[PDB]
């Protein structure tokens, strides 16, 4: 029994899932990736300092990620050491980046799983504004929820759904249980972060220029001399706070009240193997010197954590549509095309399948999470404590899709954290009178770099090989390829893949149960296949 | 039934387009979505999948609607490189697009080819009105990597409002691309004054000097940047880095390398 879901919405590029099903349970999955660009192919020949520029525009919605990932690999591959300032800015910026896409991930990308917008029609009002300030610190009434019912009102009568036409939870469904209450409660803010997403960006776009797609780096450092007055730190600095209120008192708190509905998805979509590189360095040769920590988890084993090899890192193509079936190393990657149908020779996707020691992997918010916990950061350990206390479930739970999305929200929380730390550095160095941003350097006659960077969708690289100051070689391998890639010539399903077996579909004709599992590994397909 | 209805077709792009978008400020995208126009159909956003949505768009394209074109369109060897319900995407643009009573490309990569179009172009990708163009579509290119939130909101106003705006040669509004980046830039007195920074780090690129000669190709470059700024705060320039031409037709080979005149 076969059931196919394409085009997958609410993620990034272009996703189609075909799984099979008995006794009402998923037994095999295919995760199929159906866009190709050739990024990689594009940049062979051209100038290193190019690189940031064309690798950019690998996504837009992780955007930035790229650009730090090839001017981190480049500064590598020359030797450069870059100034603090730059180093703090970078940091900056990836802080107000985690801060907007994982914000914009969980209320217009995930909730529609979980939230029955129509059902909001039938809530008490009065009653969810009560319900509401039980959930946060700040003060909501009455009023504005029934301003928000009162707009779902206009647009239902009016026939025009829009982007709800045809929802799954139209006339029912039996696995959306959230009370009308809570529908609302989402629904408000789910409208209510549409405007919170655009301070978070525009924070981004004081140090980066603007957003999407920033300009303001450089191999050597930083461009943003103008980003170092006072009046333009305070700016940040002010947004930012409003940002973090909000993920404070109204995100987390959104996220564990949903997830105290649904707590059953604590036992569906288990994965085994994760790890990360690591983010926000005050050394940028030194991955231990990351404020969120690097690290290995093999087999749901949270008492050893293994130190991240990448020289164990290898990308197959059996099950893809690439020439061949050999596994390469991304300094030795090549990317050579081959279509052969949905199927044709068993291959299925445009997405290389990345292998660390040859098993599959899982990246993201998750698997850093439970690296940063068994490593006791102690920012992470609180965060975590308060999920399992407020969900009452121990710290197994946390291998599970539920899992997976209770993650997200605690790595944009100790972020958030973090930024001040970060700010405040930046600005004592100016007042001081030190504001260098750049580090000149020179291409080495023959070399190669690397560049690591944890996006919030998981771990990244960027792999440079030059002669000449000039590209010979030129590779990415992105988180959502690790997630979302296909399976190996080891037959090995990926993360996504293997996450799928065992769920229950209620309705195969609405199977919101795989929009569930494959959005909470945030997929990118662009990012993916690049 | 009140609301103008758009179509939203997401082809080969990196979504950076889509993005753009959300960042819109009067209106705020809530206000655009549920008081200006009806979004009938936007793959990102919609709470349906697979079937639903496809029988969504269907319905949509037999009425009155604007279609909006993200993402260039692939056409190497078939057509086969970007596939969406197992439909490949030209297929899809060459159904809806002819239909609409007006079509927007959104970006660089919509109207011209864009970033998967550089060398050697692998897919054989190219922008709308070269795919399109026999089938009787002429779209208004908003360009940009990705454009201006404003440039793309205030191109459905007028269309809304009063009509087909004015086009420049590459379809271009002109009343947003109507002048280069150059003619408006903050710097233009160092430039004529020949007061440039010569390396990043120099006291003047610290000073603000132009950045002609670390590589700015505003001078060739039409859009709106300057006064315009974006997320309301901010333009590539004024945070120190030059200008990479992103609105121009083929700007990926025809004006790198980036850092050099
Ligand atoms: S024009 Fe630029 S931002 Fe828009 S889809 Fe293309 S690469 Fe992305
Ligand atoms: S910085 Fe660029 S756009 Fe500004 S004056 Fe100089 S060359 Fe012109
Ligand atoms: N986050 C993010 Fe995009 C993906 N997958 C990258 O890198
Ligand atoms: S790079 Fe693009 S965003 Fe404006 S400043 Fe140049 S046209
Ligand atoms: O989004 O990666
Ligand atoms: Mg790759
Ligand atoms: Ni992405
Ligand atoms: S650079
Ligand atoms: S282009």
């Amino acid at each position: 029994n076969k059931i196919v879901v394409d085009p997958i919405t609410r993620i990034e590029g272009h996703l189609r899932i075909e799984v099979e099903v008995e006794g009402g349970k998923i037994k095999n999955a295919w995760s199929m990736s159906t866009l190709f660009r050739g990024l990689e192919m594009i940049l062979k020949g051209r100038d290193p300092r190019d690189a940031q520029h064309f690798t950019q525009r690998a996504c837009g919605v992780c955007t930035y990620v790229h650009a730090l990932a090839s001017v981190r690999a480049v500064d590598n591959c020359v030797g450069v050491k870059i100034p603090e300032n730059a180093t703090l800015m970078r940091n900056l910026t990836m802080g107000a980046q985690y801060m907007h896409d994982h914000l914009v991930h969980f209320y217009h990308l995930h909730a529609l799983d979980w939230v029955n917008v129509a059902n909001a029609l039938n809530a008490d009002p009065a009653k969810a504004a009560r319900l509401a300030n039980d959930l946060s610190p700040r003060k909501t009434t009455t009023e504005s929820l029934k301003a928000v019912q009162a707009k779902v009102k206009a647009l239902v009568e009016s026939g025009q759904l829009g982007i709800f036409t045809n929802a799954y939870f139209l006339g029912g469904h039996p696995a959306y249980v959230l009370p009308a209450e809570v529908d609302l409660i989402a629904t408000a803010h789910y409208l209510e972060a549409l405007r919170v997403q655009v301070k978070a960006a525009r924070a981004m776009a004081i140090f980066g220029a603007k957003n999407p797609h920033t300009q303001f780096t450089v191999v050597g450092g930083c461009t943003n001399y103008d980003s170092l007055r006072p009046e333009r730190i305070a700016e940040f600095r002010k947004l930012y706070k409003e940002v973090r209120e909000f993920i404070e008192q109204v995100y987390i708190t959104d996220l564990l009240a949903v997830a105290g509905f649904y707590k059953n998805w604590a036992g569906i979509g288990k994965t085994s193997n994760f790890l990360t590189c690591g983010e926000f360095p005050t050394d940028e040769y030194d991955l231990n010197s990351r404020y969120t920590p690097q690290g290995v988890i093999w087999g749901n084993d949270l008492s050893k954590v293994d130190d991240f090899n990448p020289d164990l890192i290898e990308e197959h193509v059996k099950y893809s549509w690439y020439e061949g079936a050999d596994a390469h190393h991304p300094y030795k990657g090549v990317t050579k095309p081959k279509w052969t149908e949905f199927h044709g020779e068993d291959r299925y996707s445009w997405m290389k399948a990345p292998r660390y020691k040859g098993e599959a992997f899982e990246v993201g918010p998750l698997a850093s999470v439970l690296v940063a916990y068994a490593k006791k950061h102690e920012p992470t350990v609180k965060a975590v404590d308060l999920v399992l206390k407020t969900l009452g479930v121990g710290p197994e739970a946390l291998f599970s899709t539920l899992g997976r999305t209770a993650a997200r929200g605690i790595q944009c929380l100790t972020a958030a954290q973090e930024v001040e730390v970060w700010l405040d550095k930046l600005e004592a160095n100016v007042k001081a009178g030190k504001d260098d941003l750049y580090t000149d350097w020179q291409y080495p006659t023959e070399s190669q770099g690397v560049g690591f960077v944890n996006a919030p969708r998981g771990m990244l690289s960027h792999w440079i090989v030059q002669r000449g100051g000039k590209i010979e070689n030129f590779q990415l391998v992105v988180p959502s390829t690790w997630n979302l890639g296909p399976r190996c010539a080891e037959g090995k399903l990926s993360a996504v893949e293997q996450a799928l077996i065992g769920t229950p579909i209620a309705d195969p004709k609405r199977p919101v149960e795989i929009l569930r599992t494959v959005h909470s590994y945030d997929p990118c397909i662009a990012c993916g296949v690049h | 039934k009140k609301r103008p209805s758009v179509v939203y077709l997401h082809n080969a792009e990196c979504t950076g387009c889509s993005e753009s978008v959300l960042r819109t400020v009067d209106p705020y995208v809530d206000e655009l979505i549920l008081d200006v126009i009806s979004m009938d159909y936007h793959e990102t956003l919609m709470a349906g999948a697979g079937h639903a949505v496809e029988e969504a768009l269907h319905e949509a394209i037999k009425g009155d609607f604007v279609c909006v074109i993200e993402g260039g369109i692939p056409m190497g060897d078939g057509g086969y490189w970007g596939k969406v319900g197992g439909r490949n995407m030209y297929d899809i643009c060459a159904e809806v697009a002819p239909k609409a009573k007006a079509v927007i490309a959104i970006g660089t990569c919509a109207t011209y080819g864009g970033v998967q179009a550089a060398k050697p172009n692998p897919t054989g990708t190219v922008g709308v009105n070269e795919a399109l163009g026999k089938l009787g579509v002429k779209a208004i290119n908003i360009a940009g990597c990705p454009p201006n939130p404003m440039n793309f909101v205030g191109t459905v106003v007028h269309l809304l409002t009063k009509g087909m705006p004015e086009l420049d040669k590459q379809g271009r509004p002109v009343m947003f691309f109507g002048e280069t980046v150059h003619d408006n830039c903050p710097r233009l007195k160092h430039f004529e004054a020949g007061e440039f920074a010569t390396s990043f780090g120099s006291p003047e690129a610290k000073k603000g000097y132009c950045l002609y000669e670390l590589g700015c190709k505003g001078p060739d470059t039409y859009n709106n940047c300057p006064k315009q700024l974006f997320n309301q705060v901010n333009w590539p320039v004024q945070a120190g880095h030059p200008c990479i031409a992103c609105s121009e037709p083929n700007f990926w080979d025809l004006y790198s390398p980036f850092y050099s005149a």
